[PDB]
RNA sequence: UGAAAUGCGCAGAUACCGGGAGGAACGCCGAUGGCGAAGGCAGCCACCUGGUCCACCCGUGACGCUGAGGCGCGAAAGCGUGGGGAGCAAACCGGAUUAACCCGGGUAGUCCACGCCCUAAACGAUGCGCGCUAGGUCUCUGGGUCUCCUGGGGGCCGAAGCUAAC
């Protein structure tokens, strides 16, 4: 819902879009950072990605 | 009554039947646990972020349904004890993420 | 809790500051106070408003001429403003026992037997009350 | 998980009048409701102190509404200690 | 490590590749950050549960505030019982330097749970602590609004206090 409308954060499923580690991004980044996390769990790449 | 959401994984080397059974018996586990399956999707075969058991990949599974809030830790593990099934992930509300 | 001593406060943090006026739970025994000290010089005066259905005392600070030479921050007329008798330390006088304001130039607050009034008015009246406090 | 829906009872239920969502009684009855739950927590994570200190606050602060209710009318505060079987 | 000794010596090691068993600690995001009574806690997720903030503003009604005994409780640490494994490691051992703490191996031990115990802490915003009052700009956090306001943190001030930290 409320995630700049182009799509949630917290969207962990279709990690068709690539987001790592980074620092800046926007705003509060709290709730997707657990997000990244839930996907490296199923199938999210934890090497290391620059 | 809460709301949960599940995500399973099984083995990426079952016919439609082996899958289907599976399938047949998680659903089944879910409604002895007072789940009730709000929703179901076959995501397809992915890739993992880590091979489990030499498996870089395997089929992963949707379910979503809202079972008594003290009894989902008896789920998951009803669940991971099965060979096929890799690995299980459980959340809150409706759709995982 | 001290009302009293609250609101002198009040009155010295807004001269040190330079207002021209600030807000005072409304109250009997503090009107009488302020209308004093108003009637000496102390406070150019008070009046009563009503902030959303909620009574206060306001004062006007009064200040005096201007220093002497290129200095803004004007001469002020409160150069002090404590309590004496407060809540726990009761502090009582007699007619007798009246005490001795800041030579004259100024007033003890004195809560006599006949109203809230000051160091001569009840040296004159010869009563004794509270020494609520001295302002100079 | 509890302590959502029963409130409306548990008010209504010490409420002096239609609208009484507040009185010394309520506040009471719902307070405790509270340190019953708390209590019945402890009691299976021992280890929880946090929760643990919550409910000292509950009780510290209910005995304080019931000597109130006591020195200022002892008659609701005999039948408030009764219909919650503080003290019997 | 700048040296070297030590160790590796059933074998074929160490840096290579894949798999297996066990234990502990758990990166990037963690940030002048945040929460909580203190301690302490930061992979993630679910459940039980506490405290706190904000808004409209109905209700009960200052039933308040601080606070000595008492009760519970702090990093590392020692102590008793049951018990498995790993990393590190003071006493211990050795090389060297010297004429020592750096490096290597390393068991007892440190660990987890219960019980006993519970100091200097932290910090210096702590004599506690409460209410009101003065008060601008910039960066950051939370809620409702959106030149705002309530509630935190950091930086530079004005008044005033403290000369003796300027």
């Amino acid at each position: 819902r409320n995630v700049e409308v182009l799509k949630r954060f917290l969207s962990e499923t279709g990690k068709i879009l690539p987001r790592r580690r980074t620092g800046l991004s926007g705003k509060e980044q709290r709730i997707l950072a657990k997000t990244i996390k839930r996907a490296r769990i199923l199938g999210l790449l934890p090497f290391t990605e620059k | 009554m809460r709301r949960y959401e599940v995500n399973i994984v099984l083995n990426p080397n079952l016919d439609q039947s082996q899958l289907a059974l599976e399938k047949e018996i998680i659903q089944r586990a879910l409604e002895n646990y007072g789940a009730r399956v709000e929703k179901v999707e076959e995501l397809g075969l992915r890739r993992l972020a880590y091979p489990i058991a030499k498996d870089p990949q395997g089929y992963f599974l949707w379910y979503q349904v809202e079972m008594p809030e003290d009894r989902v830790n008896d789920l998951a593990r009803e669940l991971r004890i099965r060979d096929n099934v890799r690995r299980v992930m459980v959340v809150k509300s409706q759709e995982p993420f | 809790t001290d009302p009293i001593a609250d609101m002198l406060t009040r009155i010295r943090n807004a001269t040190r500051v330079y207002k021209e006026s600030t807000d005072v739970p409304a109250s009997r025994f503090k009107e009488e106070i302020l209308r004093i000290l108003a009637r000496e010089g102390f406070i150019k005066g008070y009046e009563r408003v009503d902030v959303d259905g909620k009574p206060y005392l306001r004062v006007y600070l009064k200040y005096g001429p201007r220093r002497q030479g290129p200095d803004p921050r004007p001469e002020q007329v409160i150069h002090h403003i404590r309590r004496i008798s407060k809540p726990g330390r009761r502090v009582y006088v007699g007619v007798k026992e009246i005490p001795r304001v800041r030579r004259g130039l100024g007033i003890a607050i004195l809560s006599t037997s006949k109203g809230v009034l000051t160091d001569r008015e009840a040296r004159k009246l010869g009563v004794g009350g509270e020494l609520i406090c001295e302002v100079w | 998980p509890i302590t959502k829906e029963e409130k409306q009872k548990v008010i209504q239920e010490f409420a002096r009048f239609p609208g009484d969502t507040g009185s010394t009684e309520v506040q009471v009855a719902l307070l405790t409701l509270r340190i019953n739950r708390l209590s019945e927590h402890l009691k299976v994570h021992k280890k929880d102190h946090h929760s643990h200190r919550g409910l000292l606050m509950m009780v510290g602060q209910r005995r304080r509404l019931l000597r109130y209710l006591q020195r200022e009318d002892p008659e609701r505060y005999r039948e408030i200690v009764e219909k919650l079987g503080l003290r019997g």
